[PDB]
């Protein structure tokens, strides 16, 4: 779930 | 401890140490990058690690900082971004990954770096694994970790570098 | 951390920001936010706060020139108030209650500046130490999912 990708 | 980081005296001493905590983490190849505020000079940005030359040097030639999705990201966040396969959408940037691939950079996350005097960098570190769900069970456990490191690195780094 | 970066809007997300700091143990908190008048959220006492603007203290704060320097925290120790006007300061912040804490500095990626105070109730600095020391991976990511998603919605 910590992925991001703004 | 992560003290040895900030009590380095010198890049080459520097690097080393934080070369051998990601590996000592469990990571294989890492990049670390910091520019100075308000600058897009990749060619003379603060770089350290063992990332494969070869591919830092297609990198460049190719002009993959503007390709790369995981660059465009630390433009804009403060939070890691995992090497998904979701984040290579465009035809450029599918093809990008592909290349990374080949120079053994299949699986890793990297930690946007943003400093007190407006540096911007990152903290990019590969994993080995058999699959991507056993390197996503990997990067997970170590993320609390990773996620101090990557701001003493930032702090320390930026002292020596500028 | 999901629900503060799905929260709706600035009331929901600071209520929710709250109850994590207290989660951790922290009984007060001020969050900071000013853009490249800024967005504040917490429970600091009020009267403390009208108190630090009125007397400038922004300028004689160590926690403040810490945070324009710095990424990492920086505890409230005795060692970090040193001119006499630091001495003061720290002798009526006590008044209001807060002793014991740290602050997180926040450097957004827009060059958004802040901070993420939390104050620990305890019986000394060493258990202080102790209470913060023990949550301190945690609230790490906590100041950089509230530095993101708090830019997104005071910006
Ligand atoms: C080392 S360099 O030649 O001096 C150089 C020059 C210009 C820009 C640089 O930033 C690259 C850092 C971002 C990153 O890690 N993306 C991953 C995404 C994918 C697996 C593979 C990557 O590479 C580095
Ligand atoms: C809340 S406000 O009135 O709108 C306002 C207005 C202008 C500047 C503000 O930043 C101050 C934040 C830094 C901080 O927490 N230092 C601690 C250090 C020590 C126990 C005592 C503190 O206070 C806050």
């Amino acid at each position: 779930a910590h992925h991001h990708h703004a | 401890g992560f003290l040895e980081l900030e009590r380095s005296s010198g890049k080459l001493e520097w690097s080393a140490i934080l070369q051998k905590m990601a590996s000592d983490l469990g990571f294989s190849k890492i990049l670390f990058g910091l520019l100075p505020k308000d600058s897009q000079d990749y060619e003379n940005a603060f770089i350290v690690g063992n990332y494969p030359a070869a591919w830092r040097e297609h990198y460049d030639r190719a002009g993959y900082a503007r390709v790369d999705p995981v660059v465009s990201h630390c433009t804009q966040s403060v939070l890691p971004i995992f090497w998904e396969p979701s984040i290579f959408q465009t035809r450029k940037q599918h093809e990008f990954f592909e290349e990374a691939s080949a120079a053994g950079l299949v699986y890793g996350l990297t930690m946007p770096l943003h400093g007190a005097r407006g540096e911007l960098g990152w903290l990019s570190l590969s994993v080995e694994a058999e699959n991507r769900a056993e390197a996503n069970r990997f990067m997970e456990s170590v993320l609390p970790t990773l996620w101090m490191l990557k701001d003493y690195a930032l702090q320390s780094g930026a002292g020596l570098a500028f």
